[PDB]
């Protein structure tokens, strides 16, 4: 068995309200880290994005989809190949954002306009600032040696699909876009050869 | 009957004290009322009882309605008309003092028949000395009887049915505490005066030392541990703790009462270490099958599972959570809703199903809702004033005209409850009636009080009592009756209790799981340090319940909002200004405040007011909060 | 050979103990067992080293300041020992002998700095694109502080320590506890000689402390019960492999000795099959790892 490690780094590209009060406050949060307050992205969302934009492409209940991102369906339990790990707030765009004294995340105002009175109703959300960087962090398990390149193939085209599409929050408004800079696709359980293997 | 007459004369013996306020002419007042007039009643009004009156002792136009109101009603039924009338009169009043009196001679009976005594009153009272050596000899037996499982039963609940459940399960769980100790009389032939007091999950009583009744307490303990094993499993369990006491004892000589009740205590904590047997661990090992589905709430899957992924006990629970609220009556009969510790089960009824019930089955206990054992429960929602409301439910309370409409849980806790039945009564004064009298009042503002103070506000009570209190309702109305409530307990304890509690604003379609345990947060703020202090919507916001009530509801809330009713020139966005200066805390706020308020032509003292408010740091949180609250409230 | 086993995790960990929402800072010696026995199944590893000989403990928590044991249940403000949890090892000699306070007990819970547990709210889509809806479900995890950490001591033969060595390395890519493979339970893990815990085990007191999450075999539960004082605790689950059965299943019901109980006769632990009919035997570690200390 072996387990290759993919770690990178994420660009946000436009603000990102992956979400997860008191009045005129920002009405919606980010996800932070408790001990650090520093914005997170949770290894579920980009799992998910993945997964649904790789089930578009496809198409979910496609077999490679299924040995990639796990499945429990009766007769079909497989676990999920690909790890994805909570991305934190970079120590490289914390330093940047410190000077200047950026804040991380930056509180965005909106309106919505009612299509009967006209009257705006305003709301406060808060994205992770442009310009930030996440360490991104990835484990595949090699289940079977012989789909190892198909599924990065697969991988591949996900995060190209991701890279032409946003992270979670209101992306379609202009939030969420990102940049995927894959720093390291190394083995770290096994004898397994991924010099040849690529996210990018 | 011998027993029953004895324990009819020590609950009567001072009739005749509230006649002459108004022993002797207690037995003529008796003798007008033939079955209280024959045999031993009225022998024990004129004078074992005067042992166990000893052994308790250590406007006249008002006695005169009480006296006429005693002759126009004149065991269980006696004792709880006995109470209602001598609560509030003095001797501990009247009632503790004739209820303790019984208890003590029903036990002194109970071993005098274990000893055979030839002659009671010759061995007791002829050399003069045998009443003291009496005090000396080992004849009571202190009990406690402990419920392990409370919290976790209420709180082991997925959100689906939650508000239902949790009302549920506390009551269920008081009500089973009941039959235990009934179970206990009716297997010590006893009565309820024997029982001290219950506290949620607890119950302390007096038995005899006899063998017969140590026998029934080992076979007792046996039987309930064989029953919490065969259907809660781990869950819930009970143990039973025995300390052997002298009548010198219960008379607070040298200081021993309040070491003894420690012991027990001390014993209860090893009933709890090493809680089952090796059978019953090794029973609990060998599963034959592991199933095939389980309950959604109760996670288990020995028991059958209905199609609705409940087992038959939560879907019981969560049935039964709408009859105590509903209906009165509590049935403890053969066929009910959910299972009782002796093979009956506890069914909510009204008037006519528990006479029907009652009749039918001669094995039928009934106990009555806030009115055959009364028992005292809180149970006040505003949605059930109106069938529409009742089926709107939470829903109902944030359908406000003005306001904005989120809901507001109460979560509190009475500061050092257990310091209070430790050492709330000094040593001077520590003694039986005096500890049941304080635990009693408690659980009287709680089950009872608590429903008239709450009176005409939208709040629903989830659950009641000292230990914890949890309330959801609209939130201008939760907040104004938390702060009644304090002042309300000041007075009623006439100080020295203090109570700490977390106050949360939600969304009427937000979890109430969620909101239970955000608001158990905000408890745990006020509780942990400044316990009398109350926390408010944020943990930023922990506040003193004056401070909240006057120094910013009274003297920042009222002149705020009487100036922006009062101005055409200013609205919610002057408010909301203002508030974006206070929240920055920038000192150049405080200049631009300044600037703001000179634009702003505020009445000059209060424009001086918000000024110095800013500059102190309490004032300014207060004023923050004062304006938050304004603007909930303004807002539509 | 006890050797100290550091656990560093990157991200929350979920430790669930009854449901999704909830979480723990810890698990019992029993995950951690199947957690080992999954990876070398994985690795193509035999099994019989671990079910053999491998004695380990629950996961205990460790500081920067100090390394915590359960606060052993022995009889000695009662509020303020029975919020104690855990004991740091140099304190736990002062606890035995009843040498602490109420005030000492309380700066000893507040000493320990595990982390700041929380709950994230998460959403499933799987239905929208079906003319159904999104699901919000929440799963609770727990972030340890930098410096803490949570450590457990494994014991066993040279063999066996190096299959742990091995397993332990695939474990960590391979992340503990609930919602690992979607965000969680990532860790980094030292394994070394131990000189404080070495010698801290090598005492021969009166009492016994489990250290680990323990059930006696039948014939040796009835010497250990009498004058025990100790915390049955109901150890619950679903089968999680691929091979058991088609769909998932409950393991049998099993209650098992918390760490910390004190029992004065000592027991041996036994590996449980907690399994029903399936197409593997679903093991359940309830071995006992044992600090003997002085009342």
């Amino acid at each position: 068995y072996s387990k290759i490690r993919i770690v990178g780094k994420i660009d946000v590209l436009t603000g990102l309200h992956i979400g997860g009060s008191m009045i005129g406050a920002i009405a919606s949060p980010v996800v932070r880290d408790p001990y650090s307050r520093l914005p997170i992205i949770p290894g579920s969302s980009i799992k998910g994005k993945m997964r649904s934009l790789l089930a578009k492409h496809i198409g979910q209940d496609a077999p490679e989809i299924l040995r990639l991102f796990g499945s429990s369906q009766k007769g079909a339990i497989q676990s999920s190949r690909l790890q994805i790990s909570d991305a934190f707030f970079s120590k490289a765009s914390q330093e940047e954002f410190d000077k200047k004294d950026l804040a991380y995340t930056e509180t965005k105002f909106e309106n919505t306009i009612s299509r009967l009175t006209a009257v705006a109703n305003p709301r406060q959300i808060e994205r992770v600032t442009r310009g930030a960087s996440f360490d991104f962090h990835i484990i595949y398990n090699v289940e079977n040696i012989n789909e190892v390149m198909a599924d990065f193939e697969n991988i591949k085209t996900a995060i190209h699909l991701l890279e032409n599409d946003y992270l979670g929050g209101g992306g379609t408004r202009g939030n969420g876009r990102i940049r995927f800079v894959i720093d390291s696709i190394d083995t770290v359980v096994g004898d397994f050869d991924s010099s040849n293997l690529s996210i990018k | 009957n011998k027993k029953l007459e004895l324990m009819y004369g020590s609950l009567l013996h001072d009739i005749g004290k509230i006649v002459y306020r108004s022993s002797k002419i207690g037995s003529q007042f008796l003798n007008k009322f033939k079955p209280f007039q024959l045999s031993g009643i009225v022998d024990s009004v004129s004078y074992i009882t005067y042992i166990a009156d000893n052994i308790a002792s250590g406007t006249s136009s008002q006695y005169a309605a009480l006296v006429n109101k005693m002759t126009d009603d004149l065991f269980s039924s006696l004792l709880q008309w006995t109470e209602s009338l001598w609560s509030y009169i003095p001797s501990v009043s009247l009632y503790d003092h004739s209820k303790i009196t019984c208890a003590i001679a029903s036990c002194i009976y109970d071993y005098l028949t274990e000893m055979n005594c030839v002659n009671y009153r010759k061995e007791l009272f002829s050399p003069y000395e045998k009443t003291k050596q009496f005090y000396q000899e080992d004849v009571f037996l202190l009990v406690s009887l402990d419920m392990s499982g409370i919290q976790d039963f209420i709180y082991n609940i997925s959100g689906s049915k939650a508000l239902k459940s949790l009302r549920s399960r506390s009551f269920y769980l008081e009500t089973m505490l009941e039959s235990l100790v009934d179970d206990l009389l009716s297997d010590l032939e006893l009565s309820r005066a024997n029982l001290l007091y219950t506290g949620g999950g607890h119950a302390y009583l007096l038995l005899p030392n006899t063998e017969r009744a140590r026998d029934v307490l080992a076979s007792f303990e046996g039987e309930m541990k064989e029953w919490f094993i065969k259907i809660f499993k781990t869950d819930l369990s009970v143990a039973i703790a025995y300390k052997a006491c002298t009548g010198e004892d219960l008379m607070n000589s040298n200081g021993t009462y309040s070491d003894l009740w420690q012991t027990v205590s001390r014993k209860l904590s090893d009933k709890k270490a090493h809680k089952y047997s090796l059978n019953e661990i090794k029973l609990f090992n060998s599963t034959i099958h592991a199933g095939t589905q389980e309950c959604k709430e109760c996670l288990r899957s020995d028991i059958d599972i209905s199609e609705d992924s409940l087992c038959k006990i939560c879907e019981g629970i969560i049935a039964i959570s709408n009859d105590l609220r509903d209906y009165s009556f509590f049935v403890v009969s053969p066929e009910g809703k959910v299972p009782l510790p002796r093979n009956r089960y506890l069914s909510v009824e009204n008037q006519d199903g528990a006479e029907r019930k009652i009749k039918m089955n001669k094995e039928t206990r009934i106990y009555s809702k806030n009115q055959v054992t009364n028992l005292w429960m809180c149970d006040y929602d505003f949605s059930t004033l109106n069938p529409e409301t009742k089926k709107q439910g939470i829903a109902s309370y944030v359908n406000r005209e003005v306001g904005i409409p989120r809901l507001g849980v109460l979560r509190a806790d009475i500061d050092n409850l257990g310091t209070t039945f430790i050492k709330g009564i000094p040593e001077q004064y520590r003694s039986i009636s005096r500890t049941a009298t304080l635990s009693r009042q408690l659980s009287m503002f709680f089950k009872f009080e608590l429903s008239n103070i709450l009176k005409g506000a939208r709040i629903s009570v989830i659950y009641s009592g000292g230990d914890d209190l949890f309330l959801i309702g609209a939130w201008d109305d939760v907040i104004s009756k938390a702060l009644v409530l304090r002042k309300a307990f000041t007075r009623f304890s006439a100080g020295k209790l203090t109570f700490s509690a977390g106050i949360g604003m939600y969304p009427v379609k937000y979890p109430i799981s969620k909101m239970a345990s955000e608001t158990g947060v905000l408890e745990d703020l006020a509780k942990r340090g400044e316990k009398n202090q109350v926390a408010l919507w944020n943990d930023s916001k922990v506040f003193g319940w004056s401070q909240l009530e006057e120094q910013i509801l009274k003297e920042k809330m009222i002149p705020l909002q009487e100036a922006l009713t009062n101005s055409q020139e200013h609205g919610k966005s002057f408010l909301y200004k203002m508030l974006e200066l206070l929240r920055n805390e920038d000192q150049i706020n405080i200049a631009r405040l300044a600037y703001l308020l000179a634009r702003s032509s505020l009445s000059e003292e209060l424009t001086q007011s918000i000024f110095a408010w800013s500059q102190n740091k309490q004032q300014k949180v207060e004023l923050i909060t004062a304006i938050e609250y304004l603007v909930y409230q303004i807002r539509e | 050979v006890v050797k100290l086993v550091k656990l560093t995790f990157k991200s929350p960990v979920h430790f669930g103990m009854k449901r999704l929402s909830d979480s723990n800072h810890t698990i019992a010696a029993d995950t951690l067992f199947s957690a080992l026995i999954i990876e070398a199944l994985q690795q193509q590893l035999e099994l019989s080293h671990l079910l053999n000989n491998l004695v380990i403990t629950d996961l205990f928590p460790y500081n920067k300041t100090s390394y915590f044991l359960p606060k052993p249940l022995i009889r000695i403000g009662y509020k303020a020992f029975k919020k104690l949890t855990y004991i740091p090892v140099e304190n736990y000699s002062e606890y035995l002998r009843g040498e602490i306070d109420s005030l000492e007990a309380s700066k000893i819970a507040e000493s320990l700095n595990l982390g700041k547990a929380s709950l994230s709210t998460k959403v499933s889509l799987q239905a929208v694109d079906h003319n159904g809806e999104s699901e919000p479900y929440s799963v609770g995890n727990f972030t340890f502080y930098p410096e803490s950490g949570l450590y457990f001591l494994a014991k066993g033969n040279a063999d066996t320590i190096g299959q742990l060595e091995i397993l332990m390395h695939a474990l960590q890519y391979s992340g503990i506890g609930g919602k690992r493979s979607a965000g969680y339970g990532q860790f980094r893990c030292t394994i070394e000689d131990s000189g404080k815990f070495d010698s801290l085990l090598s005492q021969t007191g009166n009492i016994a402390i489990l250290l680990s999450s323990a059930m006696a075999s039948d014939e040796e539960l009835v010497d250990c019960l009498e004058d025990a004082r100790y915390l049955l605790k109901k150890r619950t689950g679903f089968v999680q492999s691929k091979t058991y059965a088609d769909q998932l299943v409950k393991k049998k019901d099993f209650y098992a000795f918390s760490a910390g109980s004190t029992f004065y006769q000592k027991f041996n632990g036994k590996i449980f099959d907690v399994s029903d009919n399936g197409r593997h035997s679903v093991y359940r570690y309830a071995k006992a790892f044992w600090l003997e200390g002085k009342i």
